[PDB]
Formats: structure tokens, C-alpha cells, sequence
């Protein structure tokens, strides 16, 4: 599976625009894609850790926010 | 050092490559041109008539930088002897083509265009390379860097990506380029290696003690071990220290008394 | 609240990363939305640091060099 | 280890006059604050240095510190 | 005095350990100012731990906590 390819160039442009970026090099989409996958992986990894510490199979929004405090 | 004369032949076999910029330049304008492989050398045909020759027996290292992860694709030539064109003498001559573009603030069909040029360019380059290697009886070879062994550092007061090849530590995508022949290295010594430091400098000392040490600055600690592992696979010894050392003073001291330096136990002072 | 990323592809990304883990895992919609709200916030803030960097280099266009610098100072990997 | 202790605490006390306002610092703690600072400035300089490099400059300038601190989230 | 806790050579040593090759003359006051801000925030955060407990004397332990808030 490559679903990091599904997060879209226009999406990245949009996000960029909000960060106040005026102009963008071509390699930004792969970098951004990778940067995101790393970040996402950290939070999900940390998050499931709270989920099995409570002995659950289901990730609550609670798991996710506690994990973000670690980041 | 004077060169030999380019031997050019008129015939069916003339591997050529179009759409190539030449670093460094012949003016303050970028001279585009074409590169041609003749019997004993390389001819570069510029649009403006400016022509530069490079001899296969003058090539110290021949580098091929593909376009993967990059905005360009490069042929790099590290020369045994500096050759003169323009004002200065140049040990490093290379040829590149640009593959990438700049958006201002979803186009699909145009992305097929993208990968196809990237595919053309790098097929163009491989097919040329495969010829030239064959014309010399594999006696001249293009070394392609190992990107898995890469690391980021600041030799030149920019942060670039340095990559090992078989014979060299290399960056061909930034000008001035960075080429270091591994066979010529006495040892590596890492400085500012200590806990709570996110960056270390790496010091390259040459077998030829007259040559000033080459620094690679501000490399992330995470890369310290991968690098060490590579250094061993090269039989390049290394050492560590917290403090930054004065190498022009150390090299001065050694070159001025190469004998008594090895009476102290030599490089053991690095521990 | 704004959500510049389309929800569906973001979800596939979360469920892909959900393998390589407890192989049976489910996510609450609120949990996926939290992740999404977090990610877009991280990217925007990162893009601000990035743009500062390109300015520092006297450039208007951001390049991976800018991102990498920014992420390096922040302490990311 | 990297800074002289004497002028550093002259700064600690000069700061101490703004808080309780009667305060006296345990000697171990003055030492722990110096240790903490040294580390802070070193790591700051590491980020500063990277910023100078980004700008193709050997020398670091207050431009550089200010950028590092901005990205670190210290002063906007 | 005119030095706020840091002497010019100590600043150079610090920057040296950071990878700094060269120093604009303007750096000393920039470093000094920046240090006063970091030091204050940590002291400020520390004594609050000291008066959460009741003590008029700040200990090393009051400092370790001030730092885990940053």
C-alpha cells in the first residue's frame, strides 16, 4: 500500500498557502508526503500504546490527544 | 601540465548527448551545449562555438548523478590535472540537465510528461554511458553514488548531501562540487562528539601531510554510526573527540618534523 | 476546524499505518479526525518555519533544504 | 565547566531581586542553573550555526539566533 | 556588570562547542540578552515550585522541575 500518494498535491498547496508560502519548488510534495508519514506514524504509535495500556482494541480520541502531548 | 590533443574521428560511432549545461561557465551566462565522445577524449560542443575537450586519460573519477530525488542529472569529471578554460584552472568539469519546475500560489496529464522526461533523460544518460564504457573497453567507468550510504554535511558553507562511491566521497549537484578520493585519506577524526550535541564535525586528514585537512561540518549524530560503519568497509581508520583541534598547527608540526611525530606514538594523541 | 485535506484519502493513510501494529485495530471517527486535525496543524506550522528559512536564504520559493533545516532545529527525525 | 561561576551568579542574584522579593539560593542550585544555561546556549548555537550555513555564511549574526529561536518557539 | 553573567571568551567557547566557526561582533550582546530571558523563565518557574511547597530557599531540585516544563 502507498496511501501517502493519496494525500494530494492540491491539498499540499492548500496547506502551504495557509502557512504563507508564496511559491513552491517541485520536490516539496515528496518531502511533505514523507514528513507527514513520519509524524503520523509517531502519533499513531504513541496512541495505540495508551490503547493497550487500558486493554482495548479500539482507539479513542482520548488516546490520540494524550499521545500529542508527548509530541 | 599540458594535455594531449583530442583525437576526433569522422564515422558512424559518435556517442553524443544534447541539452547540457557546463559547470563552471565560460562567461557569466550559462553556455548550453552538446557532449561528444571521441577516440581518446570528450568533445563539448557549445551553441556559441566555445569548445572544451576532456581526455579519458585525464579523468580521475567519472561520476554519474541520476535525477532520483534531485532537480538535475549529472555527468561529473574529477580531473587528474587541472585544465584551463575561462580565466581559472579547473580540476572539476561537469555536465547537467534540469528536470524540474517551480509553482506559484490537479494537473494529471502533465504528470505523465514529468516522469517521461525524467525517464528519457536518465535513459539518454545510461545509453550514452554504456557506449563510452564500451569504447574504452570498460577501462573508464562511471561511478554511481550509493544513496543509502549518504549523509548531510557542510563542507562548503551550504548543507549538501554527501554520498560515497566506490572510490570517493562525493557531491556533484552543488557548485563548487566536493570530491574526495578515498585512497588518498590517511584517517578520519570526528570532532564535537559528545552527549547533548546534535551535530559533529568530521575531519578528513590526507596521506599527503602538506594538504590541508578537509572539513565536513555540522553532521547530525544519528549519522555518526552509519558513517563509521562505511569508514570500516573502506579500511579508513577513525577517532573521536569532544574538542575542536587546530589542524593547520598540527599539520605544520608534523610536516616540519615527520620523524619525531612518530616517536610519540604518532596519531595515538587522538586516542 | 477547516480541514484542507480530503477525509477519505487521509483515512486510508491512517488504516495503512494501522497494519504493522496490532493487526486487529479499529479507529473511532473522532480519533481519525483528531489525527487529521493534528497533522494539518503540524504541516501548516512547519510550512511557516520553512518559509522563514527560505526568506533567510533570500528566496521566495521553499525547497526541501528549507524543510530539512526547519525540522532539524525543531528536533524532528 | 564552560563558564566562569562568579559573574554568572551576579546575574542570578540580580534576577532574584525581582521575585519574592527576599530570596537566597542554595549553592547546589546556582550550580544547576549554570549547567542548564551552558547546555541551552550550546544547543542554541548549534541551531544558529545551521542558519548561518543556510545563508552561505561562515559567521553567525543576530539574524541567525533570531531565526533559530523563532523556530524553537522562544520569542515569536 | 556590563557583562550579564557571560564573558566574551565564554561566549566564544560556547559557540565553538556549537559548531560556530566565526562570530559577528554583535553576537555578545545578542547572546547576553537571550541568556537573561532563558535564565529568568527558568528561575521564575523554579521559585514557584519553591513556594508551592513552603520554602524561602531555592534548591537544586526546584531547578530540575522548572526545566521539565520546557
Amino acid at each position: 500500500r502507498d496511501n501517502i500518494q493519496g494525500i494530494t498535491k492540491p491539498a499540499i498547496r492548500r496547506l502551504a498557502r495557509r502557512g504563507g508560502v508564496k511559491r513552491i519548488s517541485g520536490l516539496i510534495y515528496e518531502e511533505t508526503r514523507g514528513v507527514l508519514k513520519v509524524f503520523l506514524e509517531n502519533v499513531i504509535r504513541d496512541a495505540v500504546t495508551y490503547t493497550e495500556h487500558a486493554k482495548r482494541k479500539t482507539v479513542t480520541a482520548m488516546d490520540v490527544v494524550y499521545a500529542l502531548k508527548r509530541q | 601540465v599540458k594535455q594531449d590533443s583530442l583525437v576526433i574521428n569522422l564515422n558512424r560511432s559518435n556517442p553524443k548527448l544534447k541539452d547540457l549545461y557546463i559547470r563552471p561557465n565560460i562567461a557569466q551566462k550559462r553556455m548550453q551545449g552538446s557532449l561528444e565522445a571521441h577516440v581518446n577524449g570528450f568533445r563539448f560542443t557549445s551553441v556559441r562555438g566555445d569548445k572544451v575537450d576532456i581526455l579519458y586519460n585525464n579523468i580521475k573519477h567519472a561520476l554519474f548523478q541520476p535525477c532520483d530525488g534531485e532537480m538535475i542529472i549529472v555527468l561529473h569529471f574529477h580531473l587528474k590535472n587541472a585544465i584551463m578554460f575561462g580565466k581559472k584552472r579547473h580540476t572539476d568539469v561537469q555536465f547537467y540537465t534540469e528536470v524540474g519546475e517551480i509553482t506559484t500560489d490537479d494537473d494529471l496529464y502533465a504528470e505523465q510528461m514529468e516522469r517521461e522526461m525524467r525517464h528519457k533523460l536518465k535513459t539518454a544518460f545510461k545509453n550514452f554511458i554504456e557506449k563510452v564504457e564500451a569504447l574504452t573497453k570498460e577501462e573508464l567507468e562511471f561511478e554511481v553514488p550509493f544513496r543509502d550510504l549518504g549523509f548531510n554535511g557542510a563542507p562548503y558553507r551550504s548543507t549538501c548531501l554527501l554520498q560515497p562511491t566506490s572510490s570517493a566521497l562525493v557531491n556533484a549537484t552543488e557548485w563548487p562540487p566536493f570530491v574526495v578520493t578515498l585512497d588518498e585519506v590517511e584517517l578520519i577524526h570526528f570532532e564535537r562528539v559528545q552527549f547533548h550535541l546534535k551535530n559533529f564535525d568530521m575531519v578528513i586528514v590526507y596521506k599527503d601531510y602538506s594538504k590541508k585537512v578537509t572539513m565536513i561540518n555540522a553532521i547530525p549524530v544519528a549519522s555518526l554510526d552509519p558513517i563509521k560503519e562505511w569508514l570500516n568497509s573502506c579500511d579508513l581508520k577513525y577517532t573521536e573527540g569532544v574538542q575542536s583541534l587546530n589542524w593547520t598547527k598540527i599539520m605544520k608540526t608534523i610536516v616540519d618534523d615527520p620523524e619525531g611525530f612518530f616517536e610519540q606514538g604518532g596519531w595515538s594523541f587522538l586516542e | 476546524t477547516e480541514l484542507l485535506i480530503r477525509k477519505l484519502p487521509f483515512q486510508r493513510l491512517v488504516r495503512e499505518i494501522a497494519q504493522d501494529f496490532k493487526t486487529d485495530l479499529r479507529f473511532q471517527s473522532s480519533a481519525v479526525m483528531a489525527l487529521q486535525e493534528a497533522c494539518e496543524a503540524y504541516l501548516v506550522g512547519l510550512f511557516e518555519d520553512t518559509n522563514l528559512c527560505a526568506i533567510h536564504a533570500k528566496r521566495v520559493t521553499i525547497m526541501p533544504k528549507d524543510i530539512q533545516l526547519a525540522r532539524r532545529i525543531r528536533g524532528e527525525r
